[PDB]
DNA sequence: CCCTGGAGAATCCCGGTGCCGAGGCCGCTCAATTGGTCGTAGACAGCTCTAGCACCGCTTAAACGCACGTACGCGC
């Protein structure tokens, strides 16, 4: 039927990459899909919000870097920044 | 053309870079979306996903369960201080609350 | 449909307070909790009504309830 | 022959422990379903709700009331009490801005 | 450069309802921020409303739905009626 | 090129319809913006502006002032229940709070 | 002879009526301004603040503290008291969700 | 710059309580109010720091503080 | 009146059923991937000039401190 975009399998591979002996129910899967989408809307909304104030038309990696610093607090922020910085350097290389 | 290698594997990531980029373009955020912005978004989402699932897996072993069910996800979010402040205004269905009792409440 | 505010029974309000770690529950709490729940339901459902009316739909879906809860800082996961 | 005669408070704490580690829905389905339809019929008649739509409403309302009860209970010990009052809820909503 | 402001339009509104009083620039900045903050809230809700039903456009119904979602109580039906009257006068 | 008539005058409004339409277009909200959407937005903003200024003007007459000051705007917003709930999470500079004292505090 | 000797609370009510109708800022500009600089020194060593930048932070902090004091005061009468307590603020932040 | 948390003097905290309708002010409330103010400032100013850093600027503007307060649901009018 | 032994009942650990939701597999198809091509936002370089930073008189209302007692937090 109609293909609905979801992060059902993507969370599953993340779970097995850090915990290859546990599973996850569909109700917990839907919570994770809602959790990913809400954080996606918050950061992309913030990144769009940041670009409008600087009169900038594009959203770069620095837009996301500032967005996750504003939303995620403290130690959770800098690991996400470090993980984000590592991903961009690996992608460019 | 060349081999259709996914951008997630190029960046060493599991979350879809193309889906994030597609949702950023159709999500009505900016006129243009940069190249590294979906890569940064995928890394942040994956790290947040991996952090909670590891804590949910830790909570699952506390009650001796091999399947992640919504009580484990709620327990993982509230126990972590950073996840508590990040999701302070977030309601989790089928999760309940922390089983804590006031000090003066006990006999 | 009348007198449906009494559907939230006193043990149900008692059970809800037990989940919150409440030691003792007064007899006047149940009437107040019903009124608070009625006020909270009158805001979420009305917001969901406008969401359903905007979509040219006659049945309120779960997604519209999520958006009604999300706009007031009470976002819900799992639906 | 003597009855057990549990003193008040101990079984209430037992109910607290048995219901904090559990995840079943405390409010019954149809009583919450009928309350939604009565409230919605004041805003618009001939309105229907999906089964999962009420499911989203029921869990959100319980968690909001449980969190309100947590602040209501926290006000009781702050006021040197263990019994919650209707004025405790009114203070809780006022501080939250509701 | 030129900076966008809502100062003069509010002044004509002020003289329309109360021609016997003025306004200060310090209060003007508060009202300028007030109109702008409501502007992003309604447009943000209307943009979110269009994204929910996969709508690529924002109409008068998009603004009307955002008003009843944001403005509570009897204030909303005034703005709905005022918007409806302006729409009918526009055509 | 006929006579240039603003949409605000055609709709019986003082707020600029074209400015609202222009801000909606470059605000990255939607791909398309309707004709009545800025008209509806301007009318709603006009009513909200007129309602606050009327209450501020009524509040200004209370303390014998003929100029609207930020104290008057804060008093006008907080006195109205609809405006207080709408602007509950809004901070007003140089407005203070309502001059109300709790009943047990008076002698 | 004796002075007027106002009872405890009488001058407090006069200060309540005066500051609830006057919009002058209670916190002094310079001691608050230097508090911004030493807090921002932990995040950026070479940072500057505009006069209006410190101005906007002061009013938001004053209104937040006034709103916090309103909730703190209301908890006192709720707890059969007229004196605000540090546990009342801790209750106020937790109910508001600010820990 | 050290010991600047004491810049919020005792009458200044007392004046803030009087604006909030507080009748009696405890002697231990000044350390708690300073701690609450320090925590609140450590969030908004840090948020404005990231706003200033992202804007390719080395001086914090009031405009950046406006969005820093707005993103936490504490929008300020009058800048 | 407080300390300690025994027993009633809600709760916790454990063996057996199984079943229905979770895990794994097959297409395959539609959205992710590859290459090119421009309009164009953006990084970079030089000017500047308007507002913030640092120090100085001063004076004066704001603030620390001490003496006293009565409204009030707290114990019973």
């Amino acid at each position: 039927k109609t293909r609905k975009e979801s992060y059902a399998i993507y969370v599953y591979k993340v779970l097995k990459q850090v915990h290859p002996d546990t599973g996850i129910s569909s109700k917990a899967m839907s919570i994770m899909n809602s959790f990913v989408n809400d954080v996606f809307e918050r950061i992309a909304g913030e990144a769009s919000r940041l670009a409008h104030y600087n009169k900038r038309s594009t959203i770069t990696s620095r837009e996301i870097q500032t967005a996750v610093r504003l939303l995620l607090p403290g130690e959770l922020a800098k690991h996400a920044v470090s993980e984000g910085t590592k991903a961009v350097t690996k992608y460019t290389s | 053309r060349a081999k259709a290698k996914t951008r997630s594997s190029r960046a060493g990531l599991q979350f879809p870079v193309g889906r994030v980029h597609r949702l950023l373009r159709k999500g009505n955020y900016a006129e243009r979306v940069g190249a590294g912005a979906p890569v940064y978004l995928a890394a942040v989402l994956e790290y947040l996903t991996a952090e909670i699932l590891e804590l949910a897996g830790n909570a699952a072993r506390d009650n001796k369960k091999t399947r992640i069910i919504p009580r484990h996800l709620q327990l993982a979010v509230r126990n972590d201080e950073e996840l508590n402040k990040l999701l302070g205004r977030v309601t989790i269905a089928q999760g309940g609350v922390l089983p804590n009792i006031q000090s003066v409440l006990l006999p | 449909l009348r007198d449906n505010i009494q559907g939230i029974t006193k043990p149900a309000i008692r059970r809800l307070a037990r989940r919150g770690g409440v030691k003792r529950i007064s007899g006047l709490i149940y009437e107040e909790t019903r009124g608070v729940l009625k006020v909270f339901l009158e805001n979420v459902i009305r917001d969901a009504v406008t969401y359903t009316e905007h979509a040219k739909r006659k049945t309120v879906t779960a997604m519209d309830v999520v958006y009604a809860l999300k706009r007031q800082g009470r976002t819900l996961y799992g639906f | 022959k003597k009855p057990h005669r549990y003193r008040p408070g101990t079984v209430a704490l037992r109910e607290i422990r048995r219901y904090q580690k559990s995840t079943e829905l405390l409010i019954r389905k149809l009583p919450f379903q009928r309350l939604v339809r009565e409230i919605a019929q004041d805003f618009k008649t001939d309105l229907r709700f999906q089964s999962s739509a009420v499911m989203a409403l029921q869990e959100a309302s319980e968690a909001y009331l449980v969190a309100l009860f947590e602040d209501t209970n926290l006000a009781a010990i702050h006021a040197k009490r263990v019994t919650i009052m209707p004025k405790d809820i009114q203070l809780a909503r006022r501080i939250r801005g509701e």
